[PDB]
């Protein structure tokens, strides 16, 4: 028995029907691929080292390397998709909406997506110290982040032809559960 | 890189995707392995409803396997004795055989991606 309430990603993953097929677009170190063992997840990340770390940490994990937008995931094949803290790294509104649409394209008609981004309510375009191994030395550089304001993520979803099912706030992040729009 | 994953993976080229040629990639394996995994007939039968059976056969062919039903098995009793042979053999192929080293050629753009210990990579 767990006593603490589940965080939203764990909650969402545990709510998936048994034997659902899912995609983790920007899986990072595979942190969430093991939350629900009744479920089959294909994880991807743009980072070759993060994926490797994901694989080493659990070789049962199914992880691949690909861009989050121009990805390797077949359209409309998946029961669910998670995108946790990845699309706030794209620096044009155009490419942020593209990323959302990519997430949506992944889904079966009844498929659902969780998208999770840094909130402004923590200027929206910022620089954040970030560690990067280069020639064996861990340098500290700056990487781009877009902080999201209220309803901005639902806007990006609706503009992508998605439907917003639920919205919340958690630990300085905006999240949305969304699905394809009843069109498509 | 479980064999199953082949069925959930396609070329990342915007053109092959735009023109319905991304899926499926044709596969060759310089190396393979079997890794023990818990057997779940119920999960296997569910998966059948998320699998492109046509594409599944092709990739099995490209990897040198014709031991595979012509079309999607119609199973309603996952625990039935009658389906255990076919299910065990599906678990063996789909879940337990992993590619460690191999390639994934797209037949529309020409490009060849690599699977190396044991990660598929889909970058230009
Ligand atoms: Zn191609």
């Amino acid at each position: 028995t767990r006593y603490k309430p589940w965080p939203i990603v764990e909650k969402f993953l545990r709510d998936q029907k048994d034997h659902s097929v899912g995609v983790d677009i920007g899986c990072g170190n595979g942190k969430y691929m093991g939350v629900n063992n009744k479920v089959f997840i294909v994880g991807s990340d743009r980072s070759d080292e993060l994926v490797k770390l994901a694989h080493d940490m659990d070789p049962s994990r199914e992880v691949v390397v690909c861009d989050a937008i121009d990805n390797a995931h077949p359209e409309g094949r998946f029961d669910f998709a998670i995108s946790i803290a990845v699309i706030h790294h794209f620096s044009t509104p155009e490419r942020r909406r593209e990323a959302v649409r990519a997430i949506l394209n992944t889904l079966r008609p009844d498929g659902r997506a969780l998208i999770y981004v840094w909130a402004l309510e923590q200027d929206q375009d910022v620089m954040v110290p970030w560690v990067k191994k280069v020639d064996g030395v861990e340098e500290v550089r700056y990487r781009y982040y877009h902080l999201y304001r209220e309803g901005e993520i639902t806007s990006d979803v609706e503009a992508s032809g998605g439907k917003v099912l639920e919205t919340g706030y958690e630990k300085d992040n905006w999240w949305v559960v969304a699905k394809r729009g009843d069109d498509w | 890189m479980k064999f199953l994953t082949s069925n959930f993976v396609q070329c990342a080229s915007k053109q092959c995707v735009s023109s319905g040629n991304a899926f499926p990639l044709t596969f060759s394996a310089l190396e393979m392995v079997q890794q023990e995994a818990e057997f779940d007939p119920e999960f296997l039968v569910s998966m059948l409803e998320r699998i492109d059976w046509a594409a599944l056969v092709k990739v099995a062919n490209d990897l040198g396997n014709e031991s595979l039903p012509d079309v999607k098995p119609e199973i309603d009793e996952p625990f039935a004795e009658g389906n255990q042979g076919l299910l065990q053999e599906l678990h063996s192929l789909l879940i337990e055989t992993c590619i460690v080293e191999g390639t994934m050629k797209c037949e529309n753009c020409g490009h060849t991606y690599f699977i190396k210990n044991s990660i598929p990579n889909f970058l230009l």
